[PDB]
């Protein structure tokens, strides 16, 4: 399945809004640079931030920087969102060269691509369509995703529309997280 | 009776306040018959467990 259902990618051609997230010498999982509270963060599966080993660094592409004592905006403990916010700070940003990528919102049916890999010198890419469900806070995608990919971002030509967390079937379709309508209605500036 | 609570307190998320309170659609998930998600534009209330506090994990 490996080079047939994915495609290599160019180390240092991948989105500047995507980072590996990396636990000592094996990757945990991925996220993205996005506006969630209001300033900058970082958002990704709530395993990886959590239930997985502890993130040492992050690691955009070859660049990898150390994960220090970052203030977290919040994270369900459910495993059908599963979702972490961490805040990092401006001067993190920049060390990887990330950009700020905002989620827009989904759409019945819209083109996605999936990147994911062992380690951020070695990207690979799939190629699917995403889907809304009747609840506004599960996406269904086709992107082929492999161990490992969760927490990567569903970027389309439009912008981000949602976030691999899972699967539905597995080796059917998959599943992703709304995030559009966890951060402008679920998430609170409260918390 | 079921009825939504003041600002004045300090939380109150019952499921009323969400059946209706964002009326254009209103999450609609239920398991175990005792547990079930609801969502809403001003509201956060979903526990799938017996406790419904968050007790699962």
């Amino acid at each position: 399945v490996l080079g047939s259902f994915y495609s290599p990618v160019k180390a240092g051609d991948e989105p500047a809004s995507l980072v590996a997230i990396k636990s000592g010498p094996t990757t945990i999982g991925f996220g993205c640079r996005t506006k969630i509270d209001g300033e900058d963060c970082l958002l990704t599966a709530h395993h990886v931030w959590c239930n997985s080993m502890r993130p040492t660094g992050l690691a955009k592409a070859g660049k990898q920087v150390s994960v220090e004592d970052w203030e977290i905006s919040m994270s369900s403990s459910d495993k059908m969102l599963d979702f972490a916010i961490v805040r990092v700070p401006t001067h993190v940003w920049s060390k990887l060269g990330v950009k700020s990528t905002p989620l827009v919102c989904p759409s019945s049916k819209d083109v996605i691509t999936c990147y994911g890999g062992s380690s951020s010198d070695c990207l690979m890419s799939g190629v699917g369509s995403s889907s809304t469900s009747e609840f506004t806070w599960k996406l269904t995608h086709t992107c082929p995703t492999a161990a490992g990919w969760s927490g990567t971002p569903l970027y389309s030509s439009r912008g981000v529309v949602g976030m691999h967390v899972g699967f539905e079937e597995i080796g059917k379709l998959n599943r992703g997280v709304n995030m559009f309508y966890v951060a402008n209605y679920l998430l609170r500036s409260n918390e | 009776g079921s009825m939504t609570l003041p600002p004045e307190l300090s939380i109150i998320e019952i499921p009323f306040d969400d059946v209706e309170t964002r009326s254009y659609e209103f999450i609609e998930v239920e398991i175990k018959g005792r547990g079930k998600a609801k969502l809403g534009k001003r509201e956060f209330a979903w526990i799938p467990e017996s406790g419904k506090y968050w007790a699962d994990e």
